[PDB]
């Protein structure tokens, strides 16, 4: 039943007695459900150290991944350029999913097309689909550039993207001069971050490879900045803010800030802002090039160093206190611009916040996951804060990365109870927080399920999720946050202590029981 | 360091006008542990010089804030304008067990919130009405206190008459405290007024009464305000020693405990400054002897337990050795873990009227030396007790100004500072590790053996924290 | 627009003379406002809801309208009473501070008056000195007698003037004597460095009128005493002697008294 | 007992068996505590509508106030001026408390002195204290200006601040030209906000009253901005940002943003930034003067209109969409500068956020409190979001304010279940959320106790606190947030939807019980 002025949604409608007894009749009657005592016995078991051994002995099954496939990153990369339509050569299902995934995270429209390859195109190759699709997309959606990536179906059958686009131009489907950069992005290689690296290098190549002879390093007096797979709008914004503040001339290669944050003013803008074709063409003329997420920008680095002759700085992601200092001093070195008083004061304010909050942060244990650069910088900041990053998980991380992160942890006493796990998933991590319980988890929305499992074991076993990373689907507008610079460091710190304090207030809210420690001032 | 602290003192004082210069000079000194009498070394409990940013509070803070406020089952009324009551509302962590708003009222703020017309016409009729309102709205209260703010004392509001008539009528104990903020020179006179209000209106209530079943081992903790649970962490030891702790003064204290205190055999005084008055009174009226104890750190806790148990029989003394042995493995573990992390570190302290000398032994159990110490409001008898507990050529400062403390810290350069919230963010800015020694920086306990574990943990987390290495920019 | 304050020993006839003076003043066609600031007396009963009582009733001073407090009486004299607690309780001093502040803030002084007269009580605190702060009363007149405790009071008041004089624009306009006493008060003024603006003779008509809630000017315009108040009024309206008094010692006072 | 590697602080130390047992012996043996059944009976009754009538019938008792005294606001106002020492004439207890109170909220040092008036100064007057105090403060702390306010004790006895300061200068305690503005700030009148108004007006007076003859309105071509009692650092920042973005010349009168946020760089700075003396002296030359918090800047308005001859605009606080639009267009009108593309886009992004999140915000019921302007702008915003501000409490509000907010509530269908309460406290509101339960409370730290009480009645009856206002003592770095402008509106909006979603995730975290609605995407 429903009362018109107090209408109940799914929760709490189904908690009413008529639905609760109806559901019981469905279970006892036709579900043949295992007895509750067996369901609770196996749960208890999935909690033990014994189950953990079996779990980690897996070699073929992957349960609850913490990564996506290559094209997703390729789509995001392409969206960072002025009036460009991401085009994914292969099956259309992929695109629908790419779009839905990004719509749910950024709460914005994401524009991308497929050339919808069917069973017959799987057998004959996607050459006709490439011809029609490039023509249909350019004429209907009118981009100034179409950036082509691929789905696994098209990779397995070896559709030569270069040939197909060249034949498309020769038959008059699209003009010869129309920019159509490409990148082979196999789903069964790496992850979404590799797809971004691949797609970026493809665009860099398209605009610079043939043009190298008239280029002079440092002649435009700028520093190119390559962001990498970035899903927090505050990150594009903080980097642009700190360089402008220093008076540094720069060019951000792949900038989706505007398309992913258009105003609801009355009209729909499919394209907005982005890195211009000319910024891409003029890019080898820069003093140097700074990659913000080096661990997934390796191929780009090889092209920039080998092709553009730039001496890419050995710089970690600028997250945390030390790596932001390093980034700023490096940008200062290259540009010749001194680090201004505004940034000097901003650094002191982050340090101030750290001294104000160290008492609650100290010795706090965390399980965390994410992309290699992100999780690497998260680990360093946590260390600078006096926290212990006990379980560090990076599904899409490689051996050399684990080495580097082990080096980071070995340089600090707070990393003496930490272990790094690459190639492992959230079902693996679920076990680690049960057997070696940390205070919190720092991860994406997929960790909400780990939190529910720990809570099911009991309240004292609950490990709360602090939502930092991608994707965040269950909270609103967190994509507007900052993770980079001192600004991002300040946001992360506040979120960490306040999560600790929210949790402490809950634990001490019990009247006459635990509320003796429910203090007004903390 | 022997004459370097005297030239420091003179150099610091050079900034004051002449009148303030001559007064502050006698409030600062260098210690000589052979000086049983502190009055030829330092004077104290004199008024603060105007405009010099003193750290001191007032008589109301001493009465309502520290002595009466902690008593859980009474309703304490901040009588006057809305300010005092709001700022002191749950600022001090005097812990208690109780259902707040029903039978306990410590974290709440009851005020008469004076408006202009209460100043001009007087507020005795308003007070009487307020008392009828706390009665219908908080029926389970076991008494009421009326804490005077400045205006009540000028205006001549006859609050004892109101307390007398309303108390007899409602069959309630209503205590009027003339603790208006301008009286005295600090929180200290507020302690005194409060102690007097306790004896005149509450202590002798159960005088002709012989219903309580006494035991030769009955004691009372006098002057432990249970900051972070300090008193509970102290009475666990006392009761494991075979003693029966009939009362806790103010910390988690109830009115009945106070009424039952004249029935005990011994008054164990922790905070000498705030409650020596009521203890002395209990000795001349009820014959109850009192002794001072220190539960900060193992060396002092052990010493205290032994002295306290020596006032009783052989069975309590035997249990005393049982308890010392029980906790010996534990506090030695703490020393083994944290002392190597803390040895040789220097601490400057500036707290109220007891901690500046009381936490010294606990710091020394971790190998740390206190190079400077001082009180906001102590009297010379506290400074007398301070000379034995401090090192030789160390700095002593009474009612230190914001200027003096900052500059003394700039010379001396301590590794850690222990003071309150008003100076915390000054020294963190300066790159010096800071621990709040009033609120324990929302940690605690620090009393007893279990408290020592938390104390060491805390000094270590702050002193050897990674943030202190990052105050200076690598590009300058 | 002259603001004047009237201080003096009450057991004399301080309030009565202030009102008879203001009545003579209004009779000359002068627009006057009387502000009662004396808890030990009724300052407007002869010319006619206090500020404090009206305020409490309405909630606070901010809720008060000037028309609720100001009331016109004889000669169109505008009257306002500060109000205060009942005897033995409260704080009348603050009541005065509040009332004057209200009058300032409610634009009562900016209506186009010729005189404002504060009838103040004994200055036992800062509040009763509210009338002589800056932007308030510039002229002070003290009513006195040949009595000792009455002249001593005149001096204490002078000492209070001196204090606020060195700080601002407030002067002693002179002494008014309510009945060789005639000579005594003259010397007292010369010693103070001021004057005896007028010697109000003793006349039963003042009491006759007073007990019947009137000033002599209203009670009997033709009376000889009426002309005495008209003489005082003219001397006040034309007065130019404003000075900072030179208080004397109780010794110097016992000397002056002993010489008569 | 304590295990050295897993040391327990008060929680959970006292929950151990030996302590729990000791506490029970203390209670049964010496506390003469009322039986739990009686404690339980009285609690339930304090929850009823019967108790609420009684509660609201109070006329002498105040329990748990939602306001502070005048001098506190006075100290904050004075901190907004360049190198000035707030000086409070009266007893010292007040100052120790003012400083402590602001320290705990801003997590920064707060400088303020008293002239320590003792019992004999209460009887003799504080003239000597004022002479020596002004001399000592100037000589020791070296400010360029000393701003004098008062405590009740000095107000009762009528210490004439003007005479006392003039005699101080006359006798040679401080230079005749050393700036010493003053304001009588009685504790027993108004609240902390009134103290701000009195102090600001006192400084404005000091620097402009005598000098009015050579002033021409609009000659410096700036707009003065008077902020009022403001404890969110981001509010000073957003207003300064939006005006600079527009190219609007302005002067912010009382700006404590720098002192209340100095860097931890190795040195302590007692003074930092602030409105200069010359900016206050030159203030009457401005085009006009905008008061950001008009309901507590009434005495200031009268001095600005009366003496400066400025036509102060009838503008509400710039909180929410409409009032921020009104503020910008008025500022545009007065300065002649058009509202730029950047602000136009920012506005659409807030509207965008509103259209994304409206589903969860619709019909959500709120109890709220604070100072009159803040609570009025909050009501308006909530109303623009489709929310119902059921209980509106402003302890320090007056009758005209209640009329204004009732008028705002009348203008929308979302303010029809709403009632405004002035002169009522948090114990009055405790009842309101018990008898007419809303979904959340939006207030300061004192409301954590109301949440504790509602939870003791039961989980279903629990009303969660969303910490917005002053003071926030139990969370860290919230004083850095923004409440004003679109920026502030976006922050407020995110906090509200995410508090709603946080709570939903909590109520849906039950395994096999309520977790059918524990959705990944929300
Ligand atoms: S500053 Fe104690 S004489 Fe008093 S509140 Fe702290 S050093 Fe007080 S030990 Fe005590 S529980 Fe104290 S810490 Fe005596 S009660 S007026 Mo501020
Ligand atoms: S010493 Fe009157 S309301 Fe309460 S803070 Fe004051 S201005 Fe404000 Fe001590 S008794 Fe209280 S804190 Fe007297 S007034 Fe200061
Ligand atoms: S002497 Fe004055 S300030 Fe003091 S209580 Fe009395 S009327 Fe008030
Ligand atoms: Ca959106
Ligand atoms: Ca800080």
């Amino acid at each position: 039943s429903q009362q018109v002025d107090k209408i109940k949604a799914s929760y709490p409608l189904f908690l009413d007695q008529d639905y609760k007894d109806m559901l019981a009749k469905k279970r006892d009657g036709f579900e043949e459900k295992y007895p509750q005592d067996k369901i609770d016995e196996v749960f208890q078991w999935t909690t033990t150290k014994e189950y953990q051994e079996l779990n980690f002995q897996r070699e073929a099954l992957t349960v609850n991944p913490a990564k996506a496939c290559q094209p997703l990153g390729a789509v995001l990369c392409a969206l960072g350029f002025e009036k460009t339509m991401p085009y994914v050569h292969g099956s259309q299902g992929c695109v629908a999913y790419f779009r839905s995934y990004f719509n749910r995270h950024f709460r914005e429209p994401v524009s991308c097309v497929s050339d919808s390859m069917t069973e017959d195109a799987a057998v004959f190759g996607g050459q006709q689909n490439m011809k029609d699709g490039l023509q249909n997309c350019k004429a209907t959606y009118k981009p100034d550039m179409i950036a082509v990536s691929t789905t696994c179906m098209a990779e397995v059958i070896g559709d030569d993207l270069n040939a197909f686009i060249n034949n498309s131009k020769k038959e008059g489907f699209i003009p010869d001069e129309f920019p159509v950069p490409f990148a082979h992005t196999p789903s069964f290689v790496g992850s979404h971050v590799t797809g971004w690296d691949n797609m970026f290098e493809g665009i860099a190549r398209y605009f610079t490879l043939k043009s190298m002879d008239d280029k002079v390093v440092g002649s435009n007096k700028k520093i190119n900045i390559v962001p990498g797979f970035e899903t927090y709008l505050g990150n594009f914004r903080v980097i642009k803010r700190m360089l402008s503040e220093m008076g540094v001339g720069y060019s951000l290669l792949s900038d989706p800030e505007e398309v992913l944050d258009t105003p609801a003013d009355g009209q729909f803008r499919m394209y907005a802002g982005g890195t211009t074709q000319e910024e891409m063409k003029d890019a080898p003329n820069a003093l140097n090039t700074v990659l913000l997420q080096p661990w997934h920008l390796e191929k780009t680095k090889k092209f920039v160093e080998g092709t553009w002759k730039h001496e890419v700085p050995k710089l970690n992601i600028p997250m945390g206190l030390d790596w932001t200092d390093e980034f700023l001093m490096k940008v200062s070195e290259i540009s010749g611009q001194p680090i201004p008083a505004s940034l000097t004061k901003e650094r002191g304010r982050l340090v101030d916040m750290m001294t104000d909050s160290h008492t609650w942060l100290h010795g706090k244990r965390f399980a965390l996951w994410g992309d290699p650069d992100f999780v690497m910088g998260l680990v360093k900041f946590l260390l600078e804060l006096g926290c212990e990053p006990v379980h560090i998980l990076c599904h899409n991380g490689n051996k050399r990365w684990k080495k580097a992160v082990d080096a980071i942890l070995a340089a600090s006493p707070y990393g003496k109870n930490a272990t790094v796990y690459i190639g492992k998933d959230l079902w693996h991590l679920r076990s680690l927080v049960f057997t070696d319980k940390p205070d919190f988890m720092i991860g994406n929305s997929y960790g909400k399920f780990i939190q529910r499992d720990t809570l099911h074991k009991g309240k004292e076993f609950e490990v709360p999720l602090i939502r930092i990373g991608f994707p965040i689907f269950d909270r609103h507008h967190l994509h507007r946050s900052t993770t980079l610079g001192y600004e991002g460091a300040m946001q992360i710190l506040t979120t960490l202590v306040n999560s600790i304090l929210e949790r402490l207030d809950e634990e001490t809210r019990g009247m006459q029981a635990t509320d003796y420690n429910h203090d007004l001032v903390r | 360091s022997r004459e370097e602290v005297e030239s420091l003192i003179q150099e610091v004082l050079e900034v004051y006008p002449e009148k303030a210069r001559k007064d502050r000079n006698k409030h600062l000194a260098v210690n000589d542990p052979a000086v049983t009498q502190s009055k030829k070394c330092i004077i104290s409990n004199k008024k603060s010089q105007p405009g010099l940013m003193t750290i001191r509070g007032c008589a109301y803070a001493g009465s309502k804030g520290v002595v009466w406020g902690p008593i859980k089952d009474m309703i304490h009324i901040s009588h006057g304008p809305v300010g005092c009551g709001q700022y002191s509302r749950a600022g001090r962590r005097n812990y208690y067990i109780g259902t707040t708003g029903v039978n306990a009222f410590v974290t709440m703020n009851f005020t008469s919130d004076f408006q202009e017309k209460d100043i001009v016409f007087g507020g005795d009729k308003k007070l009487a009405k307020l008392i009828d309102e706390v009665e219908t709205l908080f029926p389970l209260n076991k008494g009421i206190s009326v804490q005077s703010e400045c205006p009540i004392g000028l205006i001549g509001d006859d609050i004892e008459s109101v307390s007398k008539v309303k108390g007899a009528e409602l069959s309630k104990t209503i205590v009027p405290v003339r603790c208006e903020g301008f009286r005295g020179v600090s929180q200290s006179l507020g302690h005194h007024i409060a102690n007097d209000a306790v004896r005149d209106w509450v202590l002798g209530k159960r005088d002709e009464d012989t219903t309580f079943a006494s035991t030769p081992y009955d004691v009372a903790i006098i002057g432990d305000y249970n900051i972070g649970g300090d008193a509970w962490s102290s009475r666990i030891l006392l009761e494991e020693m075979g003693l029966r702790c009939v009362a806790q003064w103010s910390g988690d204290g109830s009115i009945s405990e106070i009424e039952l205190t004249p029935k005990v055999k011994l008054n164990l005084v922790h905070c000498y400054r705030s409650m020596n008055y009521i203890s002395r009174h209990m000795e001349e009226k009820y014959g109850i002897p009192w002794m001072e104890y220190n539960f900060f750190g193992p060396t002092k806790t052990i010493e205290s337990l032994r002295a306290i148990a020596a006032k009783f029989d052989e069975s309590i003394q035997k249990k005393c050795e049982e308890v010392i042995a029980k906790y010996k493995p534990e506090w030695e573990a703490v020393v083994a873990k944290y002392r190597p992390r803390l040895e040789g570190k220097r601490v400057m302290l500036y707290i109220g009227g007891l901690r500046p000398r009381h936490v010294i032994g606990a710091y020394e159990d971790l190998g740390m030396e206190v190079v400077g110490t001082g009180y906001e409001f102590a009297h010379n008898d506290d400074y007398d007790r301070t000379m034995k507990e401090m090192g030789d050529s160390t700095l002593l400062y009474d009612d230190v100004t914001g200027y003096e403390f900052e500059e003394f810290v700039k010379r001396i350069k301590p590794d850690l500072i222990g003071s309150g919230i008003k100076e915390k963010f000054i020294f963190q800015k300066m790159g010096i590790p800071f621990r709040e020694m009033h609120s324990w920086d929302y940690s605690g306990p620090y009393h007893g053996f279990d408290g020592f574990a938390i104390f060491a943990r805390d000094m270590d987390m702050t002193l050897n924290n990674p943030c202190w290495k990052k105050l200076q920019a690598p590009w300058e | 627009m002259r603001q004047c304050a009237i201080y003096g020993k009450g057991g004399i006839g301080k309030s009565t003379t202030t009102q008879n003076l203001v009545a003579a003043l209004a009779e000359m066609g002068k627009k006057v406002m009387i502000v009662g600031c004396d808890p030990k007396a009724d300052s407007t009963r002869l010319i006619l809801n206090t500020i404090m009582e009206m305020a409490a009733e309405a909630g606070t001073v901010e809720d008060l309208e000037l028309e609720d407090v100001l009331k016109a009486g004889y000669g169109g004299v505008k009257c306002v009473e500060s109000g205060g607690p009942e005897p033995g309780v409260g704080c009348a001093g603050r009541g005065v501070i509040t009332a004057i502040n209200f009058l300032e803030e409610e634009g009562a002084y900016e209506d186009d008056l010729d005189f404002v007269f504060y009838d103040v009580g004994d200055v036992v605190c800062g509040g009763f000195a509210m009338p002589i702060r800056e932007n308030k009363a510039q002229e002070i007149y003290i009513v006195c007698s040949g009595e000792m405790m009455a002249m001593y009071a005149a001096n204490n008041i002078s000492k209070g003037i001196v204090k606020y004089a060195n700080s601002g624009s407030v002067r002693l306009g002179g002494l008014i004597c309510n009945s060789r006493e005639d000579e005594l008060i003259i010397a007292l003024a010369n010693k103070l460095g001021t004057q005896m603006i007028h010697f109000v003779p003793r006349d039963n008509v003042v009491q006759r009128a007073e007990i019947r809630r009137m000033t002599v000017i209203e009670y009997d315009p033709k009376a000889k005493q009426a002309d005495e108040y008209r003489a005082l009024a003219r001397k006040v309206v034309d007065n130019k002697l404003l000075v900072i008094p030179n208080p004397i010692t109780m010794d110097e006072l016992e000397e002056l008294l002993m010489e008569f």
